[PDB]
């Protein structure tokens, strides 16, 4: 049997062509057919090349497949790469035992807006405080590049535990999303005037603050 | 008597894919070396039945189905692909026992000047059930907003291939023949 | 318009048997050209082929799973189905039932079959863990002072396993909805929040309801979100 070694990550600016070189280890390449699947985050895969080079319907014209038999390799090639195509990509081939998928090439396009987030902080509602819990919710949508640091406050001083921050996922408008949670008791919510969520993205803290009733 | 395969294949005008034609092939003997090793066939794939074991078999009938699509559009004649050539024109069924054939006909069906004879319906009301056709060019309203009230909106259903001897293979004519199977047509060596 | 749909258990307990079933819609499962099989993707890792079957009964397995996989067809209910027995904790994955490209005999009679997937499914998330399911605790996240267009929500506290789905106004409300990922907490459980940015001017006219469906506990909660009194 064999392996299919993709590059794990690729980058190329918008417009100018990219190529994902999936190399088959033992056994020659074009013995069997190559299929490429696009997977976007939070999504199903979709087949975009099949039988080495052929395109299904709905797949854009720029998606060309080829076989590069010198280094025994298999190439997906995308001209005119729009910000649509920030996706995982998987070669898959087979022999007389099973199918071998590729490892994923994480295509990303690098000339895209630097967007500071839009932070919506929610207090723990009345229906939760009467269950005798409290969970503030910091909702950090629409940012790029895709790492933030989410710090919290206890009036003026910080909060060093009770924080359950996510790790940022990509939104399907191709920007980013992360949430961060601050589980509590109901007394701790009621015994400070102001619990703040400080969201530091590229040195630009966008802070948000609430109060009790 | 003898089965008329070459009398579908070597004919000097084909149909379009909007108004593709069928020639029933019946009470005869059908030969398959002529189909095995003709090597002009740029796509020749047979589903459920082996082309090299069609010599050794009987069928109730053979139905030849023939048209011209463009060379990009040839892989739309597969069991279970979509797009307008499958969706609105020549939907192969999923349980198709047959063969799909094509060959490059840029030399015979493409002029410098502009061959606009061969056509394709790109726009229809619902999708097409298998082995069905719409020859009509009744002009396609946008699904409810009707056509002939005074030329408000109907995008005409047929578009047409402008075929050229000076394009690449995406816009080149491929004569595409489908030989669907279904005990009065059998082989030699059988 | 062939569409593949996965129906799955959510939890399989460790070293038991995964009970998966794929509901097929827009074609016949008794269609000889098409192979039908499953693909998994454990989370953050890559894809992997498991098995495939047609209704000849002919079956090709991954031989690193062939001791543990039986895959079976039920044609009267149009479905094909997967047994995965003897499950480790690293069999946690999202399972994709899939149709192949149609099997053909080519120029020289070489039979290309079961070779790449074509129509994909939606997935259903199979979680291997020892502890049992907990249904979520849905709380409204009411608005106050909005930044010219108001924003309201559903905190979906404390559940095992993923996924909750959350729609809004029973599918009426699409624009402005952005449902977040779920955190992995300190305690094994998960919490997400679904947000919708609404009009600022509609909050005493218009009726906003999130619809949390945790199918691994049969929980629908169609929680209503109304404003506050500051
Ligand atoms: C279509 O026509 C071509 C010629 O115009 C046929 O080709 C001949 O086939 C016979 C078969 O025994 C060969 O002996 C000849 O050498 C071929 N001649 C040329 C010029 O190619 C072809 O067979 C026809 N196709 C079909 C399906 O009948």
């Amino acid at each position: 049997n064999f392996m299919l070694t993709q590059p794990h990550s690729m980058s190329e600016s918008p417009g100018k062509t990219v190529t994902i070189s999936c190399t088959r280890s033992s056994g020659s390449i074009a013995s069997n057919y190559v299929q490429w699947y696009q997977q976007r985050p939070g999504s199903s895969p979709t087949t975009v090349i099949y039988e080495d080079n052929q395109r299904p319907s709905g797949v854009p014209d720029r998606f060309s497949g080829s076989i590069d038999s010198s280094s025994n390799s298999a190439s997906l090639t995308i001209s005119g790469l729009k910000t649509e195509d920030e996706a995982d990509y998987y070669c898959q081939s087979y022999d007389s035992s099973s199918w071998v998928f590729g490892g994923g090439t994480k295509l990303t396009v690098l000339g895209q807006p630097k967007a500071n987030p839009t932070v919506t902080l929610f207090p723990p509602s009345s229906e939760e405080l009467q269950a005798n819990k409290a969970t503030l919710v910091c909702l950090i949508s629409d940012f790029y590049p895709g790492a933030v640091t989410v710090a919290w406050k206890a009036d003026g001083s910080p909060v060093k535990a009770g924080v359950e921050t996510t790790k940022p996922s990509k939104q399907s408008n191709n920007k980013y999303a992360a949430s961060s949670y601050l589980s509590l008791t109901p007394e701790q919510w009621k015994s400070h005037r102001s619990y703040s969520c400080q969201v530091t993205h590229e040195g630009s803290t966008v802070e948000k603050t609430v109060a009790p009733t | 008597n003898l089965c008329p395969f070459g009398e579908v294949f070597n004919a000097t005008t084909f149909p379009s894919v909007y108004a593709w034609e069928r020639k029933r092939i019946s009470n005869c003997v059908a030969d398959y070396s002529v189909l095995y090793n003709s090597t002009s066939f740029s796509t020749f794939k047979c589903y459920g039945v082996s082309a090299t074991k069609l010599n050794d078999l009987c069928f109730s009938n053979v139905y030849a189905d023939s048209f011209v699509v463009k060379g990009d559009d040839v892989r739309q004649i597969a069991p279970g692909q979509t797009g307008v050539i499958a969706d609105y024109n020549y939907k192969l069924p999923d349980d198709f026992t047959g063969c799909v054939l094509a060959w490059n006909t840029r030399n015979i069906d493409a002029t410098q000047t502009g061959n606009y004879n061969y056509k394709y319906r790109s726009l229809r009301h619902g999708k097409l059930r298998p082995f069905e056709r719409d020859i009509s060019n009744v002009p396609f309203s946008p699904d409810g907003k009707p056509c002939t009230p005074p030329a408000f909106n109907c995008y005409w259903p047929l578009n047409d291939y402008g075929f050229y001897i000076t394009n690449g293979i995406g816009y080149q004519p491929y004569r595409v023949v489908v030989l669907s199977f279904e005990a009065t047509v059998c082989g030699p060596k059988k | 318009q062939l569409q593949l749909q996965e129906s799955g258990p959510g939890l399989v307990k460790p070293s038991e048997t995964l009970s998966l079933t794929c509901t097929v819609s827009g074609g016949s499962i008794s269609s000889s050209n098409f192979y039908w099989g499953w693909i998994r993707q454990p989370p953050g890792k890559g894809l992997e082929w498991i098995a495939s079957i047609t209704y000849s009964g002919r079956t090709f397995y991954n031989p690193s799973l062939k001791s543990r996989v039986a895959i079976s067809v039920d044609t009267s209910k149009n479905q094909f189905s997967l047994k995965l027995s003897s499950v480790t904790a690293a069999d946690t994955a999202v399972y994709y039932c899939a149709r192949t490209f149609p099997s053909y005999y080519d120029r020289s009679g070489y039979h290309y079959l079961n070779y790449g997937m074509d129509v994909w499914g939606q997935g259903t998330t199979v979680t291997v863990s020892s502890a049992s399911t907990k249904g979520p605790s849905v709380f409204p996240l009411a608005p106050s002072s909005s930044g010219g267009t108001a924003a309201l929500g559903c905190l979906v506290k404390d559940y095992f396993p993923e996924p909750v789905t959350v729609s809004w106004n029973s599918g009426a409300l699409t624009s402005g909805v952005h449902t977040f990922p779920a955190v992995l907490q300190s305690s094994g459980l998960y919490s997400l929040s679904s947000v919708v940015t609404v009009p600022s001017s509609s909050l005493g006219t218009q009726t906003y309801i999130c619809n949390v469906n945790h199918k691994p506990s049969n929980t629908k909660v169609d929680k209503k979100v109304e404003p506050k009194s500051c």
